[PDB]
C-alpha cells in the first residue's frame, strides 16, 4: 500500500540508528541505512516520496520522483 | 566590429570595458541596476569575432599601439593576436575556424588553453602579477614574437592580456581589482585563487544566473554569492545558455532553503552511500 | 575540455 | 544489451534492498548497493543513463549501467 | 531533550573518528559515522538541525538529530 | 605514468563491480571501492581528473587519481 | 595545532591507500576513508577547511579537520 505521498517535512537520525521522515503529516521510520542519504537527498532537492508498506511504523520501500 | 581598450586611467579602462559589454551583450532582467548588470552575450554565428585595439599602455600616449586581440564573440575567447605593424595574425591552434580578412594569418601549433599557456609561460595564474610595467613588457614581447609556436615570453604576455581584457569583461571583480594597477601609484595587481576560480567557473555560472529570481544566495561549485550586490560586483558578462553551458544532466538549478544551487553541485555531494558501509567496504 | 583563453 | 537510454523517471528502494529505476518507460532493478546513491544523483540532475542487461523487458535486472553527459 | 536548534556553524572530523558540530553556539559530537555526510549536507545547504540528547551540556555527545528545511 | 588528464566523458558501473571512466578518449577501470562516488562527483562537476597508472592503453586499470579544480 | 586553513586546491587518492589534499600551499594525507567524501565535498563546494594535527610537518598525516562554509 502507498502509506504516504509528498515532500519530506523533516527527517531525523535516531539513537537506535533508524531514520524517521515525516510525509503528508505522518511519521515513518526505516532501519535500512542506505535509505538515510537517499531520504535526506529527496528532502533537500524537493522530491516527492511515496512511502510503501504492507502495514501503514517501519518501512523499507519508497519511491522517489523529482518535483 | 572593432573596440579600443584604453589602459590610460581607471576611467578610460572601465569606460572601454563597459562600451564593449553594451555592444555585445544584453542585461538579464533580474540582475540589472542602472546600466550595471550581468549581461548575456548576444547570439552571433559561429566564428564571429570582434577586434580589441590595445591603447594607453603609456598613459594617453600614441605609442605601444600595434597590438590587437581577436576575440571570438560568442565565448569571449582570445583567438590570437595581431601585430598591426607587420599585419600578422598569430592564431591559436584551437581557432582555425576564425578567419580575419586582410591580415597574414600565422596558424600556431600552440593551443589557447590555460593549461598549455601556463606550461609554456612557466607562470601560474594564481599569484600572477600584472602592472602597467608588465603590460608594456607583454606588449613588447608580443610585437617581437614571430613564428608558429608560442614562446615563453609570448605566453606570459597572453596570460596577462587575456586576464585584463576578456576575463575582466566577464568579471567585474577582475575589472575592479586589476584597475588599481592603472593609477598613478602604479601598484601591482596579483591574481588571486578566487579570481582564478571565477574564470574556471564561467560556463557553470553562465548556466545558473539566468534562473536567478532574487533568491538569498547562489551556489555554483566553489562560487558563492550572498546578494545581488555580490553578484553584480563579481560577474558582468555570461555565455548565452554554447557547450560550456552544460557539463552533464539537464537541470540548471535547484532551489534549496532560498539559495539557488547549481544542480550538479548538490548532486555531487548527495551521491554518497551510508558512511559506515562506505568506510568498512574496502 | 579544459578552459581556453 | 543496451536496454534503455534516457533520464531516470523515478527510482525506488525495494524491501529486498534492491533498487529500481524507470528509464525510457521501462523499470529495471539492481542489487548493486553502490548504485543506489549514484542513480539517485543522476536522477536529481537529469543525467542520462544507459541500462545494460541480458533482457530488456520492464521488470528486468541489471548489474551494469553507463552514466552519460548528454 | 532538544539541546540546540539552528544551522551548523562548523563541523569537524576528530582523530577518534567522532564528528563535532557547533549549533546555536554549543558543540556536540557523535560517534555515529552515518551522521558525518548527512551533517555535512545539512551544513552546506543551511538546514536547521535540532540536536537531541539526554545530556545537553556543550561538549556532550549526541546520536539523535532532526533535519529541517526553511 | 600520467595516463590521462581531462574531464570524465562517461562513467560505467561494471558487472564485476569495478568502475570505468572515459578520460581524454581512453577508458580506465578501478576496483577501488572508495573512488566510485568521488569519480561520479568529478563527472557531475566537470572536474579535471588525472589518471595515473603503470600502463596507459585504453582498458588499463588504475588506483591513483587526482581531482583538480582547473 | 592548525596546520593549514583554506579551500582545497586539489585532492588525490594514491595507490598506497592514502588521500592527499593541498590546502594553503601545503600537502597533507589521511587514510581515513570517512574523510574522502567529506574532503571532496568540501573541495567541490569551496568550503574552508582547517587541517589539524599534533605536529604540522609537511607531508604528514592527519585525521582532524574542521569544515566551514566560509
Amino acid at each position: 500500500a502507498d502509506c504516504a505521498k509528498g515532500k519530506i517535512e523533516f527527517s531525523k537520525y535516531n539513537e537506535d540508528d533508524t531514520f524517521t521522515v515525516k510525509v503528508d503529516g505522518k511519521e515513518y521510520w526505516t532501519s535500512r541505512w542506505n535509505l538515510q542519504p537517499l531520504l535526506q537527498s529527496a528532502q533537500l532537492t524537493g522530491m516527492t516520496v511515496t512511502i510503501k508498506s504492507s502495514t501503514c511504523s517501519g518501512f523499507a520501500e519508497v519511491q522517489f520522483n523529482n518535483d | 566590429r572593432e573596440f579600443t581598450i584604453d589602459f590610460s586611467t581607471q576611467q578610460s579602462y572601465v569606460s572601454s570595458l563597459n562600451s564593449i559589454r553594451t555592444e555585445i551583450s544584453t542585461p538579464l532582467e533580474h540582475i540589472s541596476q542602472g546600466t550595471t548588470s550581468v549581461s548575456v552575450i548576444n547570439h552571433t554565428p559561429p566564428g564571429s569575432y570582434f577586434a580589441v585595439d590595445i591603447r594607453g599602455l603609456d598613459v594617453y600616449q600614441a605609442r605601444f599601439d600595434h597590438l590587437r586581440l581577436i576575440i571570438e564573440q560568442n565565448n569571449l575567447y582570445v583567438a590570437g593576436f595581431v601585430n598591426t605593424a607587420t599585419n600578422t595574425f598569430y592564431r591559436f591552434s584551437d581557432f582555425t575556424h576564425i578567419s580575419v580578412p586582410g591580415v597574414t594569418t600565422v596558424s600556431m601549433t600552440t593551443d589557447s588553453s590555460y593549461t598549455t599557456l601556463q606550461r609554456v609561460a612557466a607562470l601560474e595564474r594564481s599569484g600572477m602579477q600584472i602592472s602597467r610595467h608588465s603590460l608594456v613588457s607583454s606588449y613588447l614581447a608580443l610585437m617581437e614574437f614571430s613564428g608558429n609556436t608560442m614562446t615563453r615570453d609570448a605566453s606570459r604576455a597572453v596570460l596577462r592580456f587575456v586576464t585584463v581584457t576578456a576575463e575582466a569583461l566577464r568579471f567585474r571583480q577582475i575589472q575592479r581589482e586589476f584597475r588599481q594597477a592603472l593609477s598613478e601609484t602604479a601598484p601591482v595587481y596579483t591574481m588571486t585563487p578566487g579570481d582564478v576560480d571565477l574564470t574556471l567557473n564561467w560556463g557553470r555560472i553562465s548556466n545558473v544566473l539566468p534562473e536567478y529570481r532574487g533568491e538569498d544566495g547562489v551556489r555554483v561549485g566553489r562560487i558563492s554569492f550572498n546578494n545581488i550586490s555580490a553578484i553584480l560586483g563579481t560577474v558582468a558578462v555570461i555565455l548565452n545558455c554554447q557547450p560550456e553551458c552544460q557539463i552533464t544532466g539537464d537541470r540548471p538549478v535547484i532551489k534549496i532553503n532560498n539559495t539557488l544551487w547549481e544542480s550538479n553541485t548538490a548532486a555531487a555531494f548527495l551521491n554518497r552511500k551510508s558512511q559506515f558501509l562506505y568506510t568498512t567496504g574496502k | 575540455r579544459r578552459r581556453r583563453a
